[PDB]
C-alpha cells in the first residue's frame, strides 16, 4: 500500500523536478530580458 | 498497520503534490509575447526618434 | 531576419545632411551609371 | 549542539529509522526521503524523539534554483522608505492626501515633519508599492530629508507597525544602497537549504556584479511570484513606451 | 597668530585672543593623504596602542590576553 504511493510520488517528483528547473531557467532568462 | 499520524501526512502529501502541480500548470500558461513586444516597441521608437533628431 | 536597408539609409541621409554646407538649391538623386562615374571622376583626383 | 543534533536526527530519519522494529522501517526510510525531497511532511524515526519537520528550506528539498535581482541604488540620505498596501493604485492615488495625513499622524502629527509620496506602482494580486520620504524642518528654518534607515527604524516599532497595518500596509522596507561590507557579508553564507556548490557557482553566473545579487528560488510558488512581478513590470515598460511614443509624436510635429 | 602660538592682547576689559596652531592665520599648514580602513565592524578589529616594545607585548601575550579578558569582566 504505502510503497505503491511512494513509487508513484517518486515518478510524480521526477516529473515536477524537471518542470521546476526548466521554469526556473525560463524565469532567469525573463528577469535578464526585463532588466 | 501504521501510526494514524503517518496516515494523515500521506493525505497532507496528496494535497501538497496537487498544490504544486496546480502552480506548475498556472506557470505553464504565462506567455513572453508581452515582453517580446517591449523589444518590438524599443526598436521602433529608437528608429522614430532618430528620424526626429536628424530632421 | 527582416530588418532591411531603410534603417541604414536613414543613417546615410544623416551623414550627407550633416556634411551639407546648405546650398540655395537641392541636390540630384544620380542614377547608378552617374554614381559609377562620380566615384571614378573623384578617384582620378585623389590618385594625383 | 542544536544544529548538530538536528542533522543527526535528519540523517537517522533518512537512513535508519527505528519506529516500527521490522522491515516496515525500510519503507519508512523511503517515506521520510520522499517527504524531504518534496520539502514537506514529517520524518518519523523513533518513539522517544520528535519527528524531523520537513520544510522547503530543508537541504534535501529538490525544488530549488538561484536567480538574480537588482540591488537598490538610492542613498540613505534620499529617505526612501517603501510601504506595500493591500489596495489598488487607483484607491491609493484617490486617497493620497488622506494617506499623507494618516502617515503624518503615525509620525506623531509633529509640525516639524512633512510626509511626501514620491511615487506609486501597482503590484500583483490587487496591491500597490508606495515610495515615501519625510522632510524635517528645524527650529532655525532649514529643512532636511529624514534618512531611510531612520524612518524605517520608526516604522518597525510594534506600536507604529500595528498602525501601518491598520492603514492596510502588508510590507515595509528601505530601497537603500548596500555597502561593500554588506554585499560581501550577504554572499558569505548559502541561504537556508541552498547547496554550497550552487551558491558559489551563482556568484560566477552573476552577469552584473554592481547592479545584481543572487537570490534563491524555492518551490513553484516563488517562480509564480517572480512571473507575476515580470507581468506587472512588462506592463510598466509598455506604459513608458506609450509616453515615449506621444513625446516622439510631438517632436516630429 | 602666524607662528600659531602666544596671545593677542587688544583691550584692558577683555581676555586676550589665545593663538594655537589651529588658528586660521597659523602658516605651518598643509594637507596630506591617509589610507582609510578596509575591515568590517563584524570583523571585530579594535586597535590598542601600548607604551611597550613589541618584544615585551609578544613575551607577555598570554598575560595580556588574560588581562584584557578581566577588563571584559
Amino acid at each position: 500500500q504505502l510503497e505503491s504511493l511512494i513509487n508513484k510520488w517518486s515518478l510524480e517528483l521526477e516529473d515536477q523536478e524537471r518542470h521546476f528547473l526548466q521554469q526556473a531557467t525560463q524565469v532567469n532568462a525573463w528577469d535578464r530580458t526585463l532588466i | 498497520n501504521l501510526p494514524p499520524v503517518i496516515c494523515q501526512d500521506v493525505e497532507n502529501l496528496q494535497k501538497f503534490v496537487k498544490e504544486q502541480k496546480q502552480v506548475q500548470e498556472e506557470i505553464s500558461r504565462m506567455s513572453s509575447k508581452a515582453m517580446l513586444k517591449v523589444q518590438e516597441d524599443i526598436k521602433a521608437l529608437k528608429q522614430l526618434l532618430s528620424l526626429a533628431a536628424n530632421g | 531576419d527582416t530588418e532591411g536597408f531603410g534603417e541604414l539609409l536613414q543613417q546615410a541621409e544623416q551623414l550627407a545632411a550633416e556634411t551639407e554646407g546648405i546650398s540655395e538649391l537641392p541636390h540630384v538623386e544620380r542614377n547608378l551609371q552617374e554614381i559609377q562615374q562620380a566615384g571614378e571622376r573623384l578617384r582620378s583626383r585623389t590618385l594625383t | 549542539p542544536t544544529q548538530s543534533n538536528q542533522l543527526i536526527n535528519t540523517a537517522s530519519a533518512l537512513s535508519a529509522p527505528t519506529l516500527l522494529g521490522d522491515e516496515r522501517d525500510a519503507i519508512l526510510a523511503k517515506w521520510n526521503q520522499l517527504q524531504a525531497f518534496w520539502g514537506t511532511g514529517k520524518g518519523y524515526f523513533n518513539n522517544n524523539i520528535p519527528p524531523v519537520e520537513f520544510t522547503q528550506e530543508n537541504p534535501f528539498c529538490r525544488f530549488k534554483a538561484v536567480g538574480y535581482s537588482c540591488m537598490p541604488s538610492n542613498k540613505d540620505e534620499d529617505g526612501l522608505v517603501v510601504l506595500v498596501f493591500n489596495k489598488k493604485e487607483t484607491e491609493i492615488r484617490s486617497q493620497q492626501q488622506q494617506l499623507v495625513e494618516s502617515l503624518h499622524k503615525v509620525l506623531g502629527g509633529n509640525q516639524t515633519l512633512t510626509v511626501n509620496v514620491e511615487g506609486t506602482k501597482t503590484l500583483p494580486d490587487d496591491q500597490t508599492e508606495v515610495v515615501i520620504y519625510v522632510v524635517e524642518r528645524s527650529p532655525n528654518g532649514t529643512s532636511r530629508r529624514v534618512p531611510a534607515t531612520t524612518l524605517y527604524a520608526h516604522f518597525e516599532q510594534a506600536n507604529i507597525k500595528t498602525q501601518l497595518q491598520q492603514l492596510g500596509v502588508t510590507l515595509s522596507m528601505t530601497r537603500t544602497e548596500l555597502s561593500p561590507a554588506q554585499i560581501k557579508q550577504l554572499l558569505q553564507n548559502p541561504p537556508a537549504g541552498v547547496d554550497p556548490i550552487i551558491w558559489e557557482q551563482a556568484k560566477v553566473d552573476n552577469p552584473d556584479s554592481e547592479k545584481l545579487i543572487p537570490v534563491p528560488m524555492v518551490g513553484f510558488k516563488e517562480l509564480l511570484r517572480r512571473l507575476k512581478v515580470q507581468d506587472q513590470m512588462t506592463k510598466q515598460h509598455q506604459t513608458r513606451l506609450d509616453i515615449i511614443s506621444e513625446d516622439i509624436s510631438e517632436l516630429q510635429k
